[PDB]
RNA sequence: UUGUUGAUUUUGUGGGUGGUGGUGCAU
């Protein structure tokens, strides 16, 4: 089970409990908030002044929260739900997301523990 | 106990709302939403006695600055409960305009409208009446295809009753996209009132309703089901077939294309 | 409309340092992370639509 | 009578200026509160309160999710009989052909006659093609016979429905798949009239539904045609007439 | 897109619907 293939079961995990903030303007408010856990983050972000805020946020002393780097916007749009799903087996409008913040997990998995244990 | 001062300020905002008819709200009135015990300050402005121009303007602003979850209290402990009782206490059974345009904005959340309104009333004794109008409503509100295809399989997993007939006659009657584990769902139900072990719901009596839902069904979703499910589908209907209905049924069943 | 007006209304320092721009609504409907927008004469919440003076 | 009249006149303003008066006094009390609203405000801030979902909630929000990774189906209508097709087919000729009728009496649309025409006449990737030349551009590497295959792609691939305009961009191509049909036939063919024929159908064939939705285009293009040829025949007389000319008139008959 | 909000809308092309409609009739 690769990171990646880890972070596909977690970001539709957490989307069945409302647990993720999509959106640069939601992941902000969970992070000022101290309700986010986990941070994604695209490194192929055209303006670097989004990607020096986040991690920032996200390396806040009084509130550390994990950060994980993606190569595209597109499939973590995916991830997050935004695209729409098509009668062969494809996603299609797909909505690219810069960034995504996993507030409520739901479910405990063994997937988690991969990652939880990478961090550490 | 609210402050004294402010047990005044909305007692005399709640006597403007008894006859509030057009203008502007009183200001008091306009934040409650963005009140933590907006439900305290909502009691003493006496909800059961809002003017029905109060209760369309009060699901305008309640709806749309409170959360999905504080909006479904809000349309289920006071919408929901002014829908029930002006058709109780009215001499024609009939539903006030703003009430009806109320329950329209409310619909613009589905999910809080969803949890709020329907799925209380289905499971709380719903009659035809309240069925017929409430019904209408989603009729002519466009709903999504996503939230309307989860609240037709809920309303598709619970115990038979004519009202929620009706309510699944309506979302079928959207003609909706529906997802095929819908329909997978939607198949079961009509599945579950054939003569096979089986629940009283295979003798049960059906009403026209039920006819009437089951042929909106066959007429649109022939293209979306399997043959085996056909076969079940077609079964059904010379077990359970309608006199009149039942034949056109199985014309709409045989003309459609197996997924 | 205002393209990344989220980002306008926070700052990053040489060293990642981040510093809020906007205050902060006190409501807590509103909790954390709602900033008031800031106009002449006041300060304004686009959530609870309280007024707030510029220099309280 | 009359007595009775003069009283619900008088009731009625009664009663009219006391709703006027009750709506002053409403007016007047949302305003003392507006004014106290700042009190009333700050003393309910002070005294704010501080800071498990349902089953049948949580299994809506899993339902949703599952509902949205599932395929959605196609929404099909109930399948006319065949009496009521042939009964709607039936009367659909009907209007069409009484519609023809009236027009060869003179019934003009705009539904005026053709008296009110003689007054004062006596006394005084897929790329679309706005121009014929630039439906040639795709087309100079293709065979004849490949005509229809591009000319049909150019209609599939803008579609009114894909994007916005693109029901002007397929208006602007019946007029130039026109100049093409025209085109091809003043081009000599005797070597593969066959293939020519395999074509020359085809195109007129598309033209036909681009007609059906675009015969304003179609029209405006043909009365340019008509409108040039007198212009060659006024320098040219019959060496501007071509074997397209004969055509030309040949497709207006059919569209 | 709402009034801050988050996909609930907006846009273009097709498109089904008379229906909180009445009046009588047959337990």
């Amino acid at each position: 089970v690769t990171i990646e293939d880890a972070l596909k079961v977690v970001l539709r995990t957490a989307l069945v409990h409302d647990g993720l903030a999509r959106g640069l303007r939601e992941s902000t408010k969970a992070l000022t908030r101290g309700e986010a856990l986990l941070v994604v983050l695209v490194s192929s972000v055209t303006e670097a002044n989004i990607i020096k805020l986040v991690e920032g946020l996200a390396n806040d002393p009084e509130n550390k929260v994990p950060l994980i780097k993606v190569a595209d916007a597109k499939q973590l749009g995916e991830w997050a739900g935004l695209g729409k799903i098509d009668r062969e087996g494809n996603a299609r409008k797909v909505v690219g997301a810069s960034v995504v913040v996993v507030k409520n997990w739901g479910a405990e998995t063994d997937e988690l523990s991969m990652i939880m244990e990478h961090f550490s | 106990a609210l402050p004294e001062k402010v047990i005044k300020a909305y007692t005399t905002v709640g006597s403007i709302l008894k006859t509030w008819t057009h203008g502007k709200l009183p200001k008091l009135f306009k934040v409650i939403p963005s009140l933590r015990n907006w439900q305290d300050v909502i009691y003493v402005t006496n909800p059961e006695e809002w003017s029905p121009h109060v209760v369309y303007e009060a699901t305008k602003l309640f709806v749309s600055n409170l959360t999905a979850k504080e909006s479904q209290k809000f349309i289920n402990l006071i919408l929901l409960e002014r829908f029930r009782d002006n058709i109780e206490t009215s001499e024609d059974h009939s539903l006030n305009y703003h009430i009806y345009r109320a329950v329209k904005k409310s619909l613009y959340k589905p999910s809080a409208f969803f949890k709020g309104f329907l799925f209380p009333l289905v499971e709380t004794g719903c009659n035809v009446r309240e069925a017929t109008i409430a019904g209408s409503v989603l009729a002519k509100v466009s709903v999504p295809a996503l939230h309307s295809s989860a609240a037709l399989s809920y309303l598709l997993r619970l115990p038979f009753s004519p009202p929620t007939t009706v309510f699944i006659k309506i979302l079928l009657d959207k003609k909706y996209a529906l997802p095929y584990q819908t329909v997978d769902d939607c198949v079961y139900y009509f599945m579950r009132f054939r003569i096979l072990s089986n629940g009283e719901d295979a003798t049960r009596v059906l009403p026209v309703i039920w006819h009437k839902a089951f042929l909106t069904f066959a007429q649109r979703y022939k293209n979306d089901i399997t043959q085996d499910q056909r076969d079940f589908l077609l079964e059904t209907v010379r077990q359970r077939g309608h006199k009149d209905i039942g034949p056109e049924i199985r014309r709409e069943l045989l003309a459609g294309a197996s997924r | 409309k205002v393209k990344l007006a989220v980002l306008s209304y926070y700052k990053v320092d040489a060293e990642g340092k981040v510093t809020k721009l906007r205050r902060e609504c006190s409501n807590p409907t509103c909790g954390a992370g709602v900033f008031l927008a800031n106009h002449k004469d006041r300060l304004y919440c686009g959530k609870c639509h309280s007024v707030y003076k510029v220099n309280a | 009578k009359a007595e009775v009249m003069k009283e619900v006149i008088a009731k009625s303003k009664f009663y009219k200026q006391e709703r006027q008066k009750a709506q002053g006094i409403m007016e007047d009390q949302i305003d003392n509160l507006d004014d106290n609203f700042e009190d009333v405000m700050s003393e309910l801030m002070m005294t704010q309160p501080k800071k498990p979902k349902t089953d049948l909630d949580k299994e809506y929000d899993i339902k949703v999710k599952e509902l949205q990774l599932d395929k959605r189906a196609a929404p099909s209508d109930r399948t006319k009989t065949e009496e009521e097709k042939n009964a709607e087919a039936e009367e659909k000729k009907r209007e069409l052909e009484q519609q023809r009728l009236d027009r060869m009496n003179g019934m003009i649309e705009l539904e005026r006659g053709v008296e009110d025409l003689d007054d004062g006449f006596w006394e005084n990737s897929i790329s679309c093609p706005r121009t014929h030349d630039a439906l040639l551009d795709q087309v100079k590497k293709l065979d004849l016979d490949d005509h229809p295959k591009i000319v049909k792609n150019i209609i599939k691939a803008y579609q009114p429905k894909l994007a916005e305009g693109n029901k002007e961009k397929l208006g602007k191509f019946t007029a130039v798949l026109l100049r093409h049909i025209i085109f091809l036939s003043n081009q000599n063919y005797l070597k593969n009239v066959q293939s020519f024929k395999r074509t020359q159908n085809a195109l007129i064939s598309i033209l036909k539904s681009l007609s059906e939705k675009y015969n304003r285009e179609l029209s405006e293009e043909c009365r340019d045609y008509i409108n040039e040829m007198q212009a060659r025949y006024k320098k040219n007389h019959f060496d501007a007439l071509s074997n397209g000319d004969l055509v030309f008139f040949s497709i207006i008959g059919i569209l």
